[PDB]
DNA sequence: CGTTTTATTTTTTTTTTTAAA
């Protein structure tokens, strides 16, 4: 209770509580019946400054003390309306919503609630800390109490010390627990987004219970905070910024039950195969129809009180030089799905015996690179050259899709549902059947059903396709350009194609993803007849008429692939059903 | 706020009026039975559960802190003696101190104890007694823990009481004694272990289930401190569920490394639950083959492999002649690449076979599956920390594609071929480790899929030393069969349109029922009547002639005869009749013959 | 106070400070404190290089020469402004330094505005000193192989980065492709055909790219 | 009847281990 404005300042927030914004929009039946109980309200400064601009400054020069105050007005409001959300008498912190580079926090903004954007990194240990002391006097049996404080909450501390006893007389004095509450505390640091850099300079932050690690090191965010520094330089100094809210920018959705209604109605257009196949890479003949499932992951299967079967698909094919400018249109758009360097390790799934980092370390750098794509997908180049050590470490996966190594590190098991692609180079060029399909590459055929196809990619320059190559590839090269800035919109041959610039689009495409990746289209009465009859005739009649030439991987473990192809098709139309013509999409690979 | 006293009245009513007639059989006194079991000087720990007080009232379903209630009830019934001299060490030793003449905890003599994971463990859980399941890690051992010593003054004579709750302490000095008070007659202070009270003390780390941890998460562990009776109540790598308390840890000491209000929490224990009775129902069923019918329904046909496994499930052949033991464990080998779902049966066995394991073709090099060594200049020295193959005793560690791991890798595993012997001149020993693990070998053929021109060890590249250690070697190939894959297909798709495969051909056997029926088997040690000894030695020769009549054929070890002996008496464990007879070995030879004579025709 | 954010490495300074201290004494007897502070530095303006950090008559210089349509083949004797080589074929540089155009599309791809060119041959042709000059004639670094190329203070792991440092607008020209370790020859395949960059030492992924390119020099076979 | 408490980091040589055309 400093200079006595404090209550008047409280009143001015309480004076937030009168008419249509408060009386209609704001709280009460805006959080409490939606039932989250999380103290934190969103503040929007432009309103408070529209009411009490002096109080919009009351923070921006001294935000040391707006906080007990804000909480007080809130408990008054919520405490004088709802008796349910009132038995949590604590501070019950709030929103408080200048973006400067972590490099431009320059002695100042002290006392100010201001913004910086940057990298989540060094996401760190979690440990609670203590608020009050529910102490007891077991002879006299009075539950008395001792509150505590830190600079990280307010300015002062109590005689911050051991939980007391033998304080009054030497009577029965002991703690009582389950009531002396605690507060979840987290610590981490932030860096500037590196592209701006010409050593880029970091910052340090501290958190609390409802603010606790909303994302991960390897993500980035906008974050708003005050400033302090406690130590006494020369009776050095070092600071930290705090008093925070959260936001995040690198995600993806004004999608209530309207957008689902949008996505349903256009369902019935039957050959979406056309549309969705010509969607991402019109910059490329050729596949895209076939790409479908490497995006979709796969399908889940569990036996009662037993085991399961892995669901997702893995294929790659080709003449040298479309294969490095191709593995795209999903590497960027697909959620959190990561291809890798091409010839990479120390991170496929190994420890890499190198104990020159922290002088100890058992698991101190034990990890791989496909579990970052858990429920995603992968591609790479240079498989045609890559090592055979962790080829071993593939055969576990494509068979199982769970990683189970224990070279003394630890006896692992860890979920993964992932798919991944490969490279190629023909060690002798233009030979596919004159010589043979196989081993114009320098490759192996043990991986029969490991990947889910034997497929081919070909070319020859020609005389007859000569001007065809010219005129189409250049049709591209000048339908590349506008009116067909530095480049306006290229219309014609997407307007002679009677199209529209919000039907060939990403958020328009993944309009039909998030929900389509959620269904459970069970089987009916047709696979059962189809699959065994046909694979029975196939594995024998793939052995005649020159098609023994290209019959390298014939297995009956393929019979899962034969299903999880169409499983995507059942969610390509969101029908919890399947047809014989849905079959033909998962045979026409042939 | 609430009274911690009138509840004492409530619980007096609870335990006093405790013969709760909900069923035929409760008018007797239940906790009176446990009371007199205290009067038996037997029970030192009683137990509380939700149902017990739940019927009583509904307060204390959310009042019970879990702390004050315990000391209160303990003192409450400590002063309850409604009820013999020399029963205990200390108990009579007080009488020794009274022969010439306390808190009730110093005469402790008894105790009591009473759908979320560490990840979900929200940080407003202090004091609440909650439930979590994990996996044990880093097995350790148990030592005594003081509670309150007896620091006698000698010259004065006043056995001082230092009842303590902390984990660190400070001595008690010369005398807080009445005659050692201002009255100048005094000696010094000094404890007496005999009259002192201490308590067992087991601790180990707890790691996560690994089935919950999201896409972007890394499992972490907590600490376990279980003291007193419940010590020695879990091994490493048991998937166990614990009900206890979250409690912070007043790590007092330095005044700047602490003094943050550090709160490095820990857990307090009650119990280690880890997720004949059957005899009447075992009387309901008398059959040998139905196990294959309800074990691993997921594939139709190829029963022969399964029954070969179920034999290893069976066991029951061992002897210790000449002072030396004999290997009573079966070790199958497996070649093939069809779609078999070796991964299937491996997962099935590893689930149902209690005390199971799994390794892969390169996940464990030779030091990991066995014991190994480490390096760190921060914790002390290093140990062996044995691996899956080390740990899998009384069970099986199942390697997949042992063909492809490495050639020299065959060595240390070959060492365990002679069971229970893991020699290590690495940590200054010739240590043993008791490698008592049944072994499961499964691999794929070499380049190709059993190319008929490239013959055995022409197509294979494996030294004889390991095949000799393996009872059975099995190649699995099923060429194009027009009718074969059909049934298997519709069979597979059944649990795709459905969830449970086999209808109306057998009564399915759950993991529990399967294991229990198997639990009744191995202790027969059956009879092999004497006519077999002359007979079987003859039949063995029948092999050794048709082995030699072709010269490009398999070599033979004494284990061929030792094996064909070893298998038969085992299966009588599941015949449960102590009657090793003709069929006991005719199936042995039958299955041996089926192991062979399958690749040419 | 205000004299930070003023100075970065690779510069040349004059200064005034103080010879002052930080330690105390009477260290087998008393060894102690060097440092200085600032008062009022005065830095240098070294000649003609530093259009780097801190006219229209020159545009008249620029344009009245391009008014002449005689630049394509005229500056085919300029890029080596004082010595012989590439003479009738130096016209092919006219495309590369200006480059083509990183013509993005509505669809996925960001095309290869970056495009690469080659040289290869024996020594003695002034091939060492020619590209030596090319660093003098936009921005780059120049040597070949293992010589760019895959602290004890305040407990923060610094990482100064990769090869887009001086080349993202800058481009390079270097010898010894195969005359180099094959561990640092994956990156070239990621760098170059696409700038398919990534990071995996620690657990975070630099998604870098560049408008950069290379030339190759050679002393390979025959 | 008064006046004071408490922190360490990087490199060696052995015995372990691990890498490429
Ligand atoms: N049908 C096509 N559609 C799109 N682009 C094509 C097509 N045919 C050729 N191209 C172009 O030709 C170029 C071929 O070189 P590319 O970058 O594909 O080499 P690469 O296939 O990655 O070489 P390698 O596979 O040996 O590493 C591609 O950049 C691609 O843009
Ligand atoms: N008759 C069958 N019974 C049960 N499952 C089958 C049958 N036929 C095929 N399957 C399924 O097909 C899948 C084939 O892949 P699988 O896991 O068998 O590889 P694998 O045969 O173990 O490989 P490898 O033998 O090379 O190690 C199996 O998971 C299995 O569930
Ligand atoms: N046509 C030429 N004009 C000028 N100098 C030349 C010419 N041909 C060779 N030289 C000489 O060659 C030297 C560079 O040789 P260099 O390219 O280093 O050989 P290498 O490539 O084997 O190292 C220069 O010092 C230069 O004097």
């Amino acid at each position: 209770e400093g200079e006595q404005f404090i209550k008047d300042i409280q009143r001015e927030y309480v004076d937030f509580l009168d008419d249509e914004e408060d009386q209609g929009i704001y709280a009460g039946h805006v959080k409490d019946m939606i039932a989250e109980k999380s103290k934190r309200l969103i503040v929007n400064v432009n309103d408070l400054k529209r009411k009490n601009p002096q109080r919009a400054l009351g923070l921006l020069s001294n935000a040391a003390d707006e906080q007990l105050a804000f909480g007080r007005a809130l408990k008054e409001y919520a405490s004088t309306v709802d008796p349910g959300y009132a038995k949590m008498h604590e501070d019950l912190f709030v929103g408080f919503e200048r973006h400067v580079t972590p490099r431009s926090l320059t002695s100042i903004y002290l006392g100010n609630m201001v913004c910086v954007e940057g990298i989540v990194t060094k996401v760190s240990l979690i440990r609670p800390k203590v608020v009050r002391s529910v102490h007891y006097c077991p002879n006299t049996r009075k539950v008395m109490e001792r509150k505590y404080t830190d600079l990280t909450s307010f300015e002062a501390v109590p005689s911050g010390a051991a939980y007391p006893t033998k304080d009054e007389d030497g009577n029965l004095l002991e703690t009582e627990y389950g009531l002396s509450v605690y507060k979840d505390h987290q610590t981490l640091t932030i860096q500037e987004m590196p592209e701006k850099a010409p050593l880029p300079r970091s910052v340090d932050i501290v958190c609390d219970d409802d603010l606790v690690d909303r994302c991960k090191p390897g993500d980035r965010v906008q974050i708003v905070g005050s400033y302090r520094c406690l130590p006494g330089k020369r009776g050095t100094f070092r600071t930290v910024l705090l008093a925070n809210n959260i936001s995040l920018l690198s995600k993806e959705l004004d999608i209530s039950r309207e957008d689902i209604m949008l996505c349903k109605k256009l369902a019935k257009n039957n050959d979406i195969f056309e549309l969705l196949s010509k969607s991402l890479a019109p910059s490329i003949g050729h596949v895209k129809q076939a790409i479908l499932c490497l995006l979709l992951g796969g399908v889940e299967k569990i036996l009662p009180n037993g085991t399961r079967l892995r669901g997702d698909i893995n294929v790659l094919l080709g003449d040298p030089s479309a294969k490095s400018q191709l593995l795209r249109y999903v590497l960027n758009t697909a959620p959190r799905a990561i291809p890798t360097t091409g010839r990479g390790s120390s991170g496929v799934g190994l420890t890499a015996a190198v104990t020159t980092d922290q002088e100890t370390g058992e698991r101190r750098l034990e990890a791989g690179a496909m579990v970052l794509a858990d429920r995603g997908v992968v591609c790479i180049d240079e498989f045609d050259k890559m090592s055979d050590i962790d080829r071993t470490a593939i055969h576990e996966v494509m068979e199982q899709g769970r990683v189970t190594i224990s070279k003394a590190g630890i006896h692992a098991s860890l979920n993964a549902r992932c798919s991944v692609l490969a490279a190629a180079n023909p060690v002798y060029g233009r030979y596919d059947q004159y010589k043979t399909p196989m081993e114009n590459i320098g490759l192996q055929d043990s991986l029969l059903s490991r990947f889910d196809l034997l497929f081919v990619m070909l070319d020859v320059i020609d005389s007859d396709v000569d001007q065809m190559i010219s005129d189409h590839v250049v049709r591209m090269h000048r339908y590349r350009n506008p009116k067909e800035y530095e480049k306006y919109d290229a219309l014609l041959h997407g307007k002679s194609r009677q199209r529209h610039e919000k039907i060939l689009s990403v958020e328009f495409m993944r309009k039909y993803i998030h929900i389509a990746k959620c269904m459970k289209p069970k089987l009916g009465e047709q696979a059962c007849e189809a699959i065994a009859n046909e694979y029975s005739r196939l594995r024998s009649q793939e052995a005649v008429e020159t098609d023994v030439a290209r019959t390298q991987p014939i297995t009956a473990r393929t019979l899962e692939t034969l299903i999880r192809l169409s499983t995507a098709h059942a969610r390509a139309r969101m029908s919890k059903s399947v047809t014989i013509d849905d079959a033909h999409a998962a045979i026409e690979l042939v | 706020r609430r009274d911690y006293a009138q509840d004492r009245e409530s619980i007096k009513t609870f335990l006093s009026e405790f013969c709760k007639c909900d069923d035929d059989g409760k008018k007797e006194f239940v906790y009176g039975s446990q009371l007199v079991k205290l009067a038996h000087r037997e029970q030192v720990l009683i137990t509380i559960d939700l149902d017990d007080l739940a019927e009583f009232n509904e307060s204390l379903a959310e009042a019970v802190n879990c702390r004050r209630y315990t000391s209160i009830f303990s003192d409450v019934i400590a002063e309850l003696l409604p009820s013999v001299h020399a029963k205990d060490a200390l108990d009579v030793y007080i009488e020794h101190r009274l022969m010439m003449e306390f808190p009730s905890e110093l005469m402790k003599r008894f105790e009591v104890g009473f759908a979320h994971s560490i990840r979900e463990v929200k940080a407003q859980h202090i004091g609440k007694l909650v439930t979590v399941r994990g996996i044990v890690t880093r097995c350790t051992e148990v030592k005594p823990m003081m509670v309150v010593a007896t620091y006698t003054c000698d010259r004065c004579g006043s056995e001082t009481y230092q009842p303590v709750n902390s984990l660190s302490f400070t001595p008690v000095h010369d005398c807080p004694s009445d005659d050692c008070r201002v009255n100048k007659a005094g000696g010094r202070l000094y404890l007496q272990t005999r009259g002192s009270k201490f308590v067992k003390f087991q601790e180990v780390k707890m790691q996560e289930h690994s089935d919950q941890v999201p896409v972007g998460h890394i499992p972490r562990s907590m600490t376990i401190m279980c003291r007193g009776e419940v010590t020695r109540m879990a091994q490493p790598g048991d998937h166990i569920v614990v009900s206890g308390v979250f409690l912070p840890l007043m790590r007092t000491g330095f005044a700047q490394m602490i003094q943050g209000l550090l709160s490095e929490t820990f857990l307090q224990a009650h119990r280690i639950i880890c997720i004949p009775e059957e005899l009447e129902e075992l009387a309901q069923d008398d059959f040998y083959e139905r196990l294959a019918t309800s074990l691993a329904p997921e594939i139709y046909g190829h029963l022969d492999v399964k029954k070969a496994l179920l034999l290893l499930l069976v066991g029951g052949v061992d002897k210790r002649p000449d002072g030396m033991k004999i290997r009573g464990n079966i070790n199958i080998c497996l070649m093939g690449d069809p779609g078999v779902a070796k991964s299937q049966l491996l997962g099935y066995i590893s689930r149902l076979a209690v005390r199971s394991q799994y390794t892969t073709g390169r996940g464990s090099s030779g030091v990991g599956l066995t014991a190994a060594v480490m390096k760190d200049p921060l914790t002390g020295e290093m140990t062996l920390e044995g691996g899956a193959l080390v740990l899998a005793d009384q069970g099986v560690c199942c390697i997949d594609e042992f063909d492809k791991m490495a050639d020299q890798d065959r060595t240390a595993i070959h060492e365990v071929m002679e069971q229970q012997t893991i020699s290590i001149a690495k940590a200054g020993i010739m240590t043993t480790l008791n490698a008592r693990v049944s072994i499961l070998a499964a691999a794929n053929p070499a380049f190709g899929r059993y190319n008929p021109r490239r013959t055995v060890e022409q197509n294979i590249q494996l030294p004889a030393a390991l095949l000799s250690r393996f009872d059975l070697l099995w190649l699995i190939q099923d060429k194009p069969d027009r009718d074969n894959d059909l049934r298997l297909a519709k069979h597979i798709t059944y649990v795709h349109s459905h969830s449970k495969q086999p209808p109306t051909r057998v009564k399915a056997l759950d993991m529990n029922l399967m294991r229990r029926y198997i639990n009744l088997c191995k202790r027969k040690n059956p009879t092999i009547p004497d006519e077999l000894t002359d007979y079987i030695v003859g039949a063995y020769v029948e092999l050794r002639r048709e082995a030699r009549n072709q010269k490009d054929m398999t070599f033979t070890s004494a284990r061929n005869l030792l094996g064909i002996l070893r298998l038969s008496t085992a299966l009588a464990r599941l015949r449960l009749s102590d009657s090793v007879e003709k069929d006991d070995v005719a199936e042995a030879l039958r299955l041996l013959e089926m192991s062979k004579d399958s690749l040419n025709q | 106070r205000s004299l930070c954010e003023r100075v970065v490495p690779g510069n040349r300074v004059l200064i005034q400070g103080i010879y002052s201290i930080r330690k105390v004494g009477k260290a087998v007897v008393g060894v102690r404190a060097p440092y200085m502070r600032v008062v009022g530095i005065t830095v240098d303006s070294e000649g003609a290089g530093a259009i780097s950090r801190y006219t229209s008559d020159e545009e008249e210089h620029f344009r009245r020469m391009a008014a002449s349509g005689d630049i394509y083949e005229r500056l085919s004797q300029s890029l080596a402004p004082s010595i012989f080589g590439s003479r009738d074929i130096k016209k092919a540089i006219t495309c590369m330094l200006f480059g083509g155009s990183r013509k993005r599309l509505p669809d996925g791809l960001c095309r290869r505005g970056d495009i690469n060119v080659l040289l290869l041959g024996d020594p003695g042709t002034a091939k060492s000193q020619l590209l030596k000059f090319v660093e003098k004639v936009p921005i780059a670094v120049y040597t070949s192989g293992k010589g760019s190329s895959t602290d004890p203070q305040t407990r923060n792991f610094v990482m100064e980065g990769g090869a887009m440092v001086l080349a993202d607008g800058g481009v390079v020209c270097i010898d010894e492709f195969d005359k180099m370790r094959e561990d640092d020859r994956v990156a070239i395949h990621e760098a170059m055909e696409q700038q398919t960059i990534s990071i995996a030492k620690a657990g975070i992924t630099t998604t870098l790219n560049s408008r950069c390119s290379v030339l190759a020099a050679a002393n390979s076979i025959f």
